[PDB]
This record gives C-alpha cells, structure tokens and sequence, in this order.
C-alpha cells in the first residue's frame, strides 16, 4: 500500500487529510522521521526539501512548493509584483505597496505620499507584516510620519500599503468584508480554485473618521471575537451572490469572480518556472489561501496570499476530500468541487 | 550582454559573455597522528592478549 | 607544456580511470599498444596531449597515471585487459587485503604501510616532468580505500608538492549502486581531512548517473561499465582543455580561478548533454540552444539538486563539436529570460565559454550514441549543499547511537575524529547558507 | 583470500561434511577432488575454500576435530570422505560425554594443541588468510566446549583475523541430554566475546520446518542437516563466486555488526518445498522474509532488524528483485530500525544451487534473536536454581561461580537487544 508521514501537528487541513487517507485502508502513517514515505505532510518552516526524492523506488510527494514563500510573505510579494515583468509596476489589482526596514523603499513611499498630501487625495495607508501573526502589529494612519515610528519600535520588516478608503459595504450594517479563496496547485501545476469561498465580515459599521478603532477596519476572524448578521462573521457564496443580485442587479461570477480568477492565474503562472516540480526528482502540491478586497466600484484587489491556510468549518470535509482526490490519489491511485483555471 | 576575450585556434575557440556586472600540517605532524593511531591499536591488542592469558 | 599526473585510488577510482584512459586513447588516436601513428615526433614532444602522456624511444605513449588499490583484483584486470601494454608495471600498485569499507583502516592501519611506496612511484612520474602542474585524484567517498587512503595521500601530496594544484573526481554514495552501510561515515571523514588539500573537486552522485543511464540510455539495470563510460565522457569534457589546444582552463590553476572564489566552497556542479542511446536507431540531433537549455535541467546534473533555489558564483560552458559562439550567445540570451539564474551580488552574471571542434568520441560498441555536439556546464552553485545536508543527516542518524563506530576505534581512530569531522561539515553547510540564502 | 574451515564434535562434523558435499558439487569437484565442471565461474574463487594439490586436485581447507573417533570414521566412509586431507583429521578416544567442561577444560585441553598444529599448517600456506569458520553445536561437549576453547586459542594466535561460526542451538524438541542449556549458556558467553559473526541455527526451527512445512512426520538429523547445508551454501555464496560487490569476511562483518556483541544472525532460505514448479521473484522475496522460513525460532515481528543481507541465486529479473525488495520493506516498515539508513542489502549470483532454478538466502541481524537467548536462559535457570546436574561439571574442576557469570552475561546480551529494539 501507500505510506505517509505527518510533520505539522498544528495543521487543521492536513489532520483531516491524514484522517481521510487512513480511512481508505490503503494508506499507513509512519513515524515523523521515517524516510520511506510516499507522501510528506511537511512542517511549515525549514522543510527539508533537499532530502526528498533520493529514496530508491519511492515516488515521493510533498504538500508544499519550495519557493512559494515568494508569494506568501508580504515583503516578497511586494518585491515580486514590482520586479516581475509579467506582473510589472503596471499591475492594477494590487494596492500601492512599499517595503520598509527599521532594497528599502523608505524614500519613494514619502514621494507618493507627498503627491497625495499636496493633492488632498485620500492619504490613508496601512502598515503590516507577516511577522504580525493573527491580529497583532497593524497600524492604519492618515499621517506618514506616524506610520514609520510604529515600524521602528518593532524590529522586523513591514510593508506600507494604501488602505482602501472606498470598500464595498454590505447592507444592512454599512460593514466591511474580505474574501478568502482556496486554491490547490497539483504536481502537474494545474490550478484548481475551490468552488466555495468565504466572506470574512466585520460585525460593526465602517467608520472612515477614526482609524484608531481597529474592529470595523480589520476583517480578521480572530479580531471580531459579533455574529448577528451571519454565523461566525462568515458569509458563503450562495448568500453573497443572492445579495449582489438583489442589491446591485449583478452576479458574483460577473462582478468579482472573473477578477479573482485572473489574479490567481497571474500570480501562480508568474512563479511557475521557479517552483514547478515537473522534471524534478520529487513532486509538490500546495493549498493556498488568497485574500481579496472589493471596492465600491466592484473592483477586486489582492491583499495577501497565505501559504498554510485554515479552512471554514463547514467546508473542511468537502475541501479536504478534494485534496485527496485531486492532489494525492492522482499520484497514488487507490484500488468536481474545483474550477480548473486553464493556462499556458 | 558583452562578449570579451575571444581566442581562436584551429581546434576551437573560447570567450566570456557578461550579462550583468556585480553589485598546512607538516610531515612530522602526519607521522605523529599515524603512530598515535598505531600505538592505540597496539594498546588494545595487548589488553586482548592480557585478557586471553588470564 | 606542463604535465598532469592522474591518480586512481580504490575500486571506483581504478575502474573509472580505466574508462577514462580508454577514452583518451580513442580521442588522441593512441592504440592499446601505446603507438600513435599521427605523432610524427618519435620519442618526445611538448604537444598538448603530452600533458597526459609521456613517450618512450619506441614511440609508446604512456599515461602519466598511478593506480593504487589495497587488494589486487581490480588492478589485476588492468594488468590483463585490453590496455595492459599501455602502463608500466611500476604504475600499478596493489596491496594484500583491503580497507573493508573502513576509512580508519584505509587511512591509519593500511595507509601507514603503503603510503611511502605510493609516493615513491609518484615521484618517479614527477621526475619525468619538466613542469608539473599537479594531480587529478579519482576515488569514491564510500570505500575504505577511496576515502581513507586518499585523504592520507592528499595530505602527503601537499607536503611533497606544496606549490602544485590538486583536483578531485569523487564518487558520492548512492544506495541504488552497491553501497556499504557505513559510507556516510567514510564520506564525512574523508571530506573533513581532504578539504584543506583539494583546490577543486567534482562530485558525481551515483544516483544521478544511475538515473541518466536508466532514463536516457534505456538500461534497466546499469552496470559499473555503463556508469563508468558515462562518467568518463564527463571527465573527458572537463579535462579536454588540458589535452587539446585551447585558451580556457588550460592549466589546473585556471579551475580554481574560474570556478572557486572561496577555497572551502570548491565543489562545482557538472551538467552534461546530450546523452542519447546508441541502440536508438532513430535520433534527431539537438541544437546549441537545446543542449544549452538541458544544462539547467536537474535530470542532467551529476548531483541531483535544485539550482533554482541556490545562487551561482561562477559558470563555465564547455562545448564539443559543431558549435560557434554566435549560437551560444543566442541560446544564453533565451535561457536567461526563461530560467531562474541568480548570481551572488559580488560576482558578475556571466559565462566563460570554451568550444572544442572535435565532437565527443564514444567507445565503439558502447551505450552512447555519437552526437554532433555536446556541452558540459561547470557551475559553482550553493544548491550542491543539498548533497552535504543529505549525507550529514544520514551520518547523524547512525552516530547518535554510535552504530558501527567500534570498527573505526578498533583501527586506532579516536571517537573524537567523528565529531570533529561532523562539525567541519556543519560549518561547510553554514558557509553555503551564508553565500546563497537571503 | 583463503578461509580455514574447522568442524568440531558430532553435530559439527555431520553438518560440516554436508556443507562440503554441497559446495563441492557447486564448484564441479568430484569425490576424488578432481574438477569436472563446465564454467570458469566455478574455479575463479575456488581457492577461498580449497587448496590445489598436484595433479590438478582440489582439497578442502578443512580440519575435522572430535574427542571420539565415531563421527569421523563415518565421514571418512561417507560420500565425499576421500577429499579431506587425511592429516586434517584430529581426534581423541575419550569422548566429552555431552559435557562442556570436558570439552573446554579436561579432555579437550589434551587435544587442542594438535588441532592448532594443523590450523597453523593451513594458515601458513595461505596467500592472505581471511579468517576462520567453525561448525559446531552448542548443546554437547566437544563442539560446544572444545569448539569455544579452540576459538579462544585461535584468537590469541591470530587476533587480527575474522572468526565466524555456524552454531546449532539446542531445543528440548530435538534434545539428546538435559544438560544442553548448561552447555549452550557457557558457549554463548564465549561466542559473545570471540566471534565476529555467528549464524544461529536453532534445532527447534529446523524441526518445525521439517514437520510443518516439508511435511516430514518424523524428521531425522539427516533431514535437519539438509536445511543447514543449503543455508550454509547460501550465506557463503558471495564469498565463493565472482559476484561483484567484492565481499570478504571483514567487509561482511563491517556491514552486519553495528555493535560488537550483537553479532548473532537469524538465517533463512527459500524455497522450502514438500518439486519442478517455477518459483517467481515475488514468491522468493515473500518467503525468505516469512518467519516460517527462518532457522532461528524467533518471530521477527517481535523485534526490529538492525541489518539484513539477502542473496538471490539464479537467472532472474534484477529489476524485479530490486522492486520486490523495496516492496517487502514497506509492508514491514516498522521492523527496520530507522537510525541505520539503507540497512538492507541485496546481492545476486547467477549460479543456482543444485536442483533449483532460483533460490534466496536471508541473513538478518534482528533484535528478535533475544527470544532464542531467553529460551535458553529460562531452561538454564530452571535447573541451576536447584543446582541440578551440576556435579557433572564440578567433577571436572568447575565452580558454580562460572555458571553464574555465564548466566549474567547472557541476560546482559538479552537486555542489550531489548535496548536497541526500542531506540
Ligand atoms: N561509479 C562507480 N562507483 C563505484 C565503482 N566501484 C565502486 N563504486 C562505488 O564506490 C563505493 C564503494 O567504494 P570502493 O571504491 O569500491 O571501495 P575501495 O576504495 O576499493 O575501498 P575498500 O573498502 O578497500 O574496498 C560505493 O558507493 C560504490 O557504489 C565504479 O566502478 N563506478
Ligand atoms: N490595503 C488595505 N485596504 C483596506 N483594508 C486592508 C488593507 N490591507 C489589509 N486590510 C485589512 O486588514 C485585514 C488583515 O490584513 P492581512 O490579511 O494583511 O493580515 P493577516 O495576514 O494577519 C490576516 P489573514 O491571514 O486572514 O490575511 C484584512 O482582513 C483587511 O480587511
Ligand atoms: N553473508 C553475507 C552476505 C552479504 C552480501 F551478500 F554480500 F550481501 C553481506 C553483506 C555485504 C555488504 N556489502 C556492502 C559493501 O560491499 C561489500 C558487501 N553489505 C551488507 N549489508 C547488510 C546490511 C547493510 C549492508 N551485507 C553480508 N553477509
Ligand atoms: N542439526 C543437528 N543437530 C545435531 C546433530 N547432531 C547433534 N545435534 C544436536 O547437537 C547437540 C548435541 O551435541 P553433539 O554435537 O552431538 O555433541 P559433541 O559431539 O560433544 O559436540 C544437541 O543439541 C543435538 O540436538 C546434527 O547432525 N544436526
Ligand atoms: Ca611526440
Ligand atoms: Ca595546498
Ligand atoms: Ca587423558
Ligand atoms: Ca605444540
Ligand atoms: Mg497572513
Ligand atoms: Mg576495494
Ligand atoms: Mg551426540
């Protein structure tokens, strides 16, 4: 039969995948450090890709793409988008962003800010870092001077990104939201967008006056804990589509999902030559969490890409089963909920 | 992308293409280690032979 | 003209040297009896092939090679095989019983008793050189002799020939190709002791050669002969510059100068293309663009690892056959816009290119098809540290239980040499990380 | 690289004689020592086990030892009795009465210098002696007691040569006297210190294979010895034939013994058939790893393999062999220690044994072997706690302390295996 190892005890997604594999009668879980595995569910950090693919007679597969951090760290995402000709400085779906150390873009950020203060245009920016894990270390300010001092107090790299002053607000509530899309890239570099996304909503009305209060401005589920409009500040696509039809005479597919598919395709096609495991001695797949914002003109904006996403509770079953069918059993067969984003 | 230092003969040629500019132990010490290892072998063998004589 | 002495140590080193000198003789028109009808200077010369071959008054062309093994059976095949007439008997050195896959036995126990004889025989070749460049040293990492005797030999060569360059061709252990269980120990012990003494070492992972032989030559179960003829093509393309007219890598020093900016990090990755099956009756000849592109495919590397996730310090392309500079630059242009090729910031992004017009020679009746053009890329990329991490991890698994350590201590080695060697490799891995990661 | 062979006592000489019949046949040597084979592969490494006498005769480098003449008269009368060098029969008249102390200390001590004289005469004519192999049982007196005394005197004279034994372990199921657990426990103590490799051949397993698998209602020693000579041919295949991989005794010990005391191997053989049917490579591989095919009565699923050697004989698909070997490890992934990488070695040799188109020989260094030593130690203690049958030994000058020490050392060995079974 087939064998696999588990090296991220803290993965909700792959605990369920492991559970499914075992309950097919054709997968056996080995100890963390047994090298004779077919499948590695790897650790989040320092994964030993260099030890994969040297076991004689084992076809070996891992659930991470080496090199995908380029997309999944906020700093490198900004650098990737600026310096990749296929994404270019001319990319229109990513908010104006700068990387700032306490290479560094401190001066060019103030140069665009000056044009905004001189221009009296909306000059509100947000500063964050992937090192600010789960609702920690975010500052939204209308003054550029105040943003930088926040960065210098912490000793890690930050990105300064234009806060979207004009977001699409759900009604009733006059309330902010974001969209999480789950995307599975398999060993052949097929790109599979899971049919179901989630809107993470804010429970409290959007207030463009003070950004001191970070609750109606930060859509993160952890920060909302609430729940009066939808169970757990999560709205699923059937409801959001019905909302867009009733309130705006349009559909989720037309106004938003075409853009989401374009952005997913653009990002993942960009890094394909650098991370593809076609013609490698081991194979990769990875599940990605893309986070989007929507503005009031129904334009979609990429906020970040998560490399080790969790899932919405009522979707773990379906999606995890999809991971097995599409990513694992396609390589290790036993004895659609995805939308294939076709490309090159 | 500049080509430099092109050299040609009847057997072939060589050249450089630039795409972007940039931005001991002594003999006695060895024989000491060899002899130290030999004496350790000699010690272990004498311990064996002593054990066998017992 | 400046001479180069080849030294082949242990079974792997000897059998590969056989494959290499067979190929050299074919490449230079030297018959197995040593005669060379095209060499119109009888009994002497300073042509380019004379760096590897001396000449007797009888017109015999004699390899500047010593073969060393601690048991006689492999070298006895040399003495009785096709090329027996090539070598002087003094050049072929055998002991009685081998190192039993034990570095400590090859280095301390048996090494101590045969090293002076080997040096004496090497001195005799050196005394025939008007300007010795230095040595090319062929050996396995995993064998008791290849690891332990070579490391002793390398130390003594530095003492006796301090100004001379020393290059290695090292066979890195792979379980597909018959291995001892203790080869991780031997590989680390020999890399530690040899590091200071090697100016440039070309590692060949038997796993990669094995896989090229299965995939490109359609050989279900490669033999050592299959493996060694492929290895000898790569060696020949690396040494062709020393044996033919040319201006790139014309002496041993130029290998350090072009490939090794930091002395410890002296392990260039070799990639070779094309490897085409001779049994393949229908074959379409690959272009300069295509064989150059293939140089960035992990499947053609002598060590499987991923250069896309490392950084380059230097990169040489060595072409043989129908290639002109125009095609090389057009191919490089396309590849740079299509591939992940990142250099360290303090090194120029570029390629040193050498072209030799004679296409690769292949052994008649062998497995490789004759091609109109081939290329060997030598790149010093930090990605080859993947091979060190793999090896160091296998060492750690065994050494944590001291498994098999008593065999080494029993030969007079101290247990401390193990951790000393391992800490040197941990520093080597840290050097690669500092050079290559952001 | 010559090997000197010694066979001691009744069991040792009867199994030894069959070993020489089998490998003489494989090498094309007739009972008169004349070579009549058809393949140079037969003669290429024949000097490992045979000397070349004048007239193109091959003579086993074999020394036959016993303290009574009976079994060696049988050998001289046997089928290949005439190949042995007559000077290499060394025997007394007293016997050792199934008594380790007689073999090791009294009767054996009177004979042992003569044996060492012959051993020395064979070693002196060796171009490069590899080492020694001894066949003997552990349950009697001469093979057990005089055999281990011989090993100790050989180690003293040749401390840098490899010492190997094929040692037959007693079993109540196939027993001659009640003192066998005493004789075996005293012997294991010797073997722990003075051999590099011991193939543990359990008469319990040999009986069970004959009864259950070979369907022999009443096995004889002749039937058990057929299994032993076939196993011995298999394990020495890589020494006797021009197989690649270049294996001598020391290389074998280096790859199989990660800790000096843990050098007791479980052998196995396939096929065992109760036949002309083709045996496929999957079948060979499955069978050779089956407990029912192993010659130490230990369940390998009760422990973990430190190292494994697997030798395939015949013309078969190498790719299918590699495939099946990698397959059997995954079905047994738990049973190999993870801290010795690549600890399973596969060797192939084109020459099949007599009457088989293919076969496979298994050599395991498993921690499960502790079950064998536990059995013996139990049987030892049941008698020793009441000092039963001890007068046979104290009458030869032994003290109870020596029994206590040997018991302690065997229980230390057992706990050593258990320690690495959980690492
Ligand atoms: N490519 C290749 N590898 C070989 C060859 N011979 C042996 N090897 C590899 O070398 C390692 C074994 O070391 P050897 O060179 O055979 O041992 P040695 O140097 O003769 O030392 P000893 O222990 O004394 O026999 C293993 O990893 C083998 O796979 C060969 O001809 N070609
Ligand atoms: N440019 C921008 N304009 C408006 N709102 C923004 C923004 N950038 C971030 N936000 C808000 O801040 C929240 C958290 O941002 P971000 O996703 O970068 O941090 P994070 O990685 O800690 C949480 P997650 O992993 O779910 O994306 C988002 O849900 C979004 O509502
Ligand atoms: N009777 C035998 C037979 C063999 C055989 F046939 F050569 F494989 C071996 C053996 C040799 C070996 N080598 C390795 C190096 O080449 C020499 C033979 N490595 C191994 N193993 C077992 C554990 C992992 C390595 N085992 C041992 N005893
Ligand atoms: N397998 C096997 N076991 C034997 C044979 N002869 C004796 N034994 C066993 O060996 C032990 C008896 O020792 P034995 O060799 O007869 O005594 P010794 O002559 O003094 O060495 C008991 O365990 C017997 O079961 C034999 O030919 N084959
Ligand atoms: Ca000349
Ligand atoms: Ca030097
Ligand atoms: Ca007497
Ligand atoms: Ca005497
Ligand atoms: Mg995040
Ligand atoms: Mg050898
Ligand atoms: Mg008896």
């Amino acid at each position: 039969m087939y064998t696999f190892v588990v090296r991220d005890e803290n993965s909700s997604v792959y605990a369920e995948v492991s559970r499914l594999l075992l309950a097919t009668g054709q997968w056996k879980r080995l100890r963390k450090d047994n090298p004779r595995f077919n499948l590695m569910l790897g650790e989040r950090n320092r994964l030993p890709f260099g030890r994969l693919g040297h076991e004689p007679g084992l076809v070996q597969l891992v659930n991470y793409y080496r090199g995908a951090d380029k997309l999944c760290r906020k700093a490198s995402l900004v650098k990737l988008i600026k310096t990749s000709p296929e994404l270019s400085e001319s990319c229109t779906w990513f908010p104006e962003s700068y990387v700032i150390y306490p290479t560094d873009e401190r001066e060019v950020f103030l140069a665009a800010y000056n044009r905004r203060r001189e221009g009296r245009e909306g000059n509100v920016w947000i500063a964050k870092s992937s090192a600010g894990a789960k609702g920690e270390g975010i500052l939204i300010s209308s003054e550029a001077s105040e943003l930088l001092d926040f960065i210098d107090e912490q000793g890690q790299v930050h990105v300064i990104q234009k806060y979207l002053e004009k977001p699409l607000l759900l009604e009733p509530g006059h309330r902010k939201f974001d969209i999480r899309s789950w995307v599975l890239v398999d060993h052949l570099y097929n790109i599979y967008l899971y049919r179901e996304g989630v809107l993470r909503t804010s429970s409290e009305p959007y207030n463009s006056a003070n950004f001191q209060d970070k609750t109606c401005h930060l859509t993160n589920h952890c920060i909302q804990k609430y729940g009066r409009y939808e169970e757990g500040n999560e709205m699923f696509f059937e409801e959001f589509n019905q909302y867009l039809m009733d309130a705006l005479n349009t559909t989720l597919e037309n106004s938003i999902l075409l853009q989401i598919k374009h952005i997913i395709r653009s990002c993942l096609m960009c890094i394909e030559p650098a991370i593809s495991t076609k013609h490698l001695h081991y194979q990769s797949f990875q599940l990605f969490g893309f986070d989007f914002m929507v503005d009031e003109e129904l334009k979609v904006w990429l906020i970040e890409v998560n490399g080790a996403p969790a899932c919405a509770q009522k979707l773990y079953a379906e999606l995890c089963q999809g991971i097995v069918d599409v990513a694992i059993s396609s390589v290790f067969p036993l004895a659609s909920i995805f939308i294939k984003l076709h490309h090159h | 992308m500049e080509v430099i230092e092109l050299n040609k003969c009847t057997s072939g040629q060589s050249f450089e293409v630039i795409l972007k500019p940039p931005s001991d132990p002594s003999l006695e010490e060895i024989q000491k280690k060899l002899e130290a290892a030999e004496e350790r072998r000699k010690y272990q063998e004498a311990e064996l032979l002593k054990h066998l004589a017992e | 003209m400046r001479e180069c002495i080849s030294i082949h140590v242990g079974q792997a080193g000897v059998q590969i040297g056989n494959a290499c000198w067979e190929l050299y003789c074919l490449e230079h028109g030297i018959q197995p009896d040593g005669q060379m009808p095209s060499d119109k200077t009888i009994g002497g010369g300073d042509d380019s092939f004379n760096t590897f071959f001396s000449e007797t008054g009888a017109g015999k062309h004699v390899p500047r090679a010593v073969f060393v093994d601690l048991e006689p059976t492999v070298i006895d095949e040399v003495r009785t095989g096709t090329y027996r007439q090539l070598f002087h008997p003094e050049q072929l050195i055998t002991g009685k019983e081998d190192a039993a896959n034990n570095y400590a036995r090859g280095h301390y126990t048996i090494g101590k008793e045969i090293i002076d004889l080997v040096l004496d025989r090497i001195r005799k070749l050196a005394d025939q050189c008007t300007g010795l460049q230095g040595f090319l040293v062929f050996h396995s990492f995993g064998g008791g002799t290849g690891s332990g005797f070579t490391s002793l030999l390398m130390e003594r060569l530095s003492v006796d020939y301090g100004k001379k360059s020393k290059l290695e061709f090292s066979i890195y252990p792979a379980p597909q190709v018959s291995t001892a269980v203790v080869e991780p120990y031997n590989s680390i012990l020999t890399t530690h002791t040899t590091l200071e003494h090697s100016d440039c070492a070309f590692m060949v992972d038997n796993e990669a050669i094995y896989d090229i032989c299965r995939r490109n030559l359609d050989i279900e179960r490669p033999t050592y002969t299959n493996l060694n003829r492929l290895i000898s093509q790569i060696v020949s393309s690396i040494t062709a510059s020393l044996r033919f007219d040319g201006a790139l890598n014309v002496d041993l020093t130029e290998f350090q100068t072009n490939l090794v900016p930091y002395p410890r990090i002296h392990f260039p990755l070799a990639t070779y293309a094309p490897v085409i099956s001779a049994e393949k009756a229908y074959h379409e000849q690959l272009s300069v663009a295509e064989i150059t592109n293939a140089c960035f495919e992990p499947a053609n590397q002598m060590v499987k690892c991923d250069p896309r996730h490392g950084k380059y310090m230097a990169c040489c392309l060595l072409y043989r056959g129908d290639v002109v500079p125009k095609d090389v630059n057009a191919a490089i242009a396309t590849i740079k816009t299509k591939r992940s090729i990142q250099f360290v910031d303090w090194c120029p992004t570029g390629f040193k290119v050498g072209i030799n017009y004679q296409p690769p020679t292949v052994v008649p009746g062998g497995d490789l098809a004759k091609v109109q053009r081939a290329v060997c890329m030598l790149s010093n990329t930090t990605a080859i540290a993947e091979a060190w991490a793999r090896l160091d991890h296998k060492f750690d698994l065994m050494y944590a239980k001291r498994a098999f350590v008593h065999w080494y201590v029993g030969e007079g080695m101290e247990e401390g040499e193990f951790s000393e060697a391992r800490e040197d490799m941990a520093a080597l891995e840290k050097d690669y990380e500092e050079v290559g990661v952001d | 690289r010559e090997i000197v062979h010694i066979q001691a006592g009744q069991c040792g000489n009867q199994i030894g004689a069959k070993f020489w019949e089998v490998i003489s046949d494989e090498h094309g040597i007739d009972p008169t020592g004349s070579y009549h084979g058809d393949s140079d592969l037969q003669l290429e490494r024949i000097n490992v086990y045979y000397n070349e006498a004048t007239g193109n005769k091959y003579v086993p480098r074999a020394i036959l030892v016993d303290l009574e003449p009976g079994t060696m008269d049988s050998v001289r009368s046997g089928p290949f009795g005439q190949i042995f060098r007559p000077d290499n029969f060394v025997f007394g008249q007293s016997g050792a009465g199934n008594n380790w102390a007689k073999g090791h200390y009294t009767e054996g001590a009177e004979l042992v210098d003569s044996v060492l004289d012959v051993v020395r005469k064979e070693s002196e004519s060796c171009d490069c002696l590899q080492g020694f192999q001894l066949t003997h049982s552990l349950g009697g007196g001469t093979g057990s007691g005089m055999g281990t005394l011989l090993i100790s005197k050989i180690r003293e004279e040749y401390p840098d040569r490899i010492m190997n034994t094929f040692s037959v372990m007693p079993s109540p199921k196939v027993s001659d006297t009640v003192v066998e657990p005493y004789n075996a426990t005293l012997s294991v103590h010797q073997l722990v210190e003075n051999t590099d490799e011991t193939y543990c051949i359990d008469n319990e397993a040999l009986y069970d294979i004959c009864f259950r698998t070979l369907k022999l209602t009443t096995p004889t020693y002749g039937d058990l010895n057929h299994l032993v000579s076939a196993t011995m041919s298999g394990v020495t295949t890589c020494l006797r034939f021009p197989g690649q991989l270049n294996a001598d005794l020391r290389k074998l010990a280096v790859n199989m013994v990660p800790f000096p005391r843990l050098h007791f191997f479980m052998p196995g053989f396939a096929p065992l058939t109760s036949q002309y049917r083709a045996l496929t490579v999957p079948e060979l591989t499955q069978q050779m790893f089956d407990s029912k095919n192993m010659m130490a009565a230990c369940d390998p699923r009760h422990g973990r393999y430190l190292t494994v050697a697997a030798i395939f004989r015949g013309r078969m698909s190498m790719k299918e062999v590699d495939e099946q070997m990698l397959n059997v490890q995954n079905k047994n992934s738990s049973y190999f220690v993870e801290w010795i990488p690549n600890n399973v070695k596969t060797a192939v040799c084109d020459i099949p044994p007599r009457g088989l188109k293919m076969s496979a020989t298994f050599i395991g260094n498993s921690t499960a072997i502790q079950e064998l030593f536990k059995r013996i130690s139990e049987q030892f203690t049941a008698m020793f706690r009441r000092k039963a049958f001890l007068h046979w030994y104290t009458g030869e000058g032994m003290d109870e302390m020596e029994f206590t020490e040997a018991e302690s050392n065997m229980n230390d060995l057992v706990s050593e295996y258990q320690q690495y079974q959980d690492a």
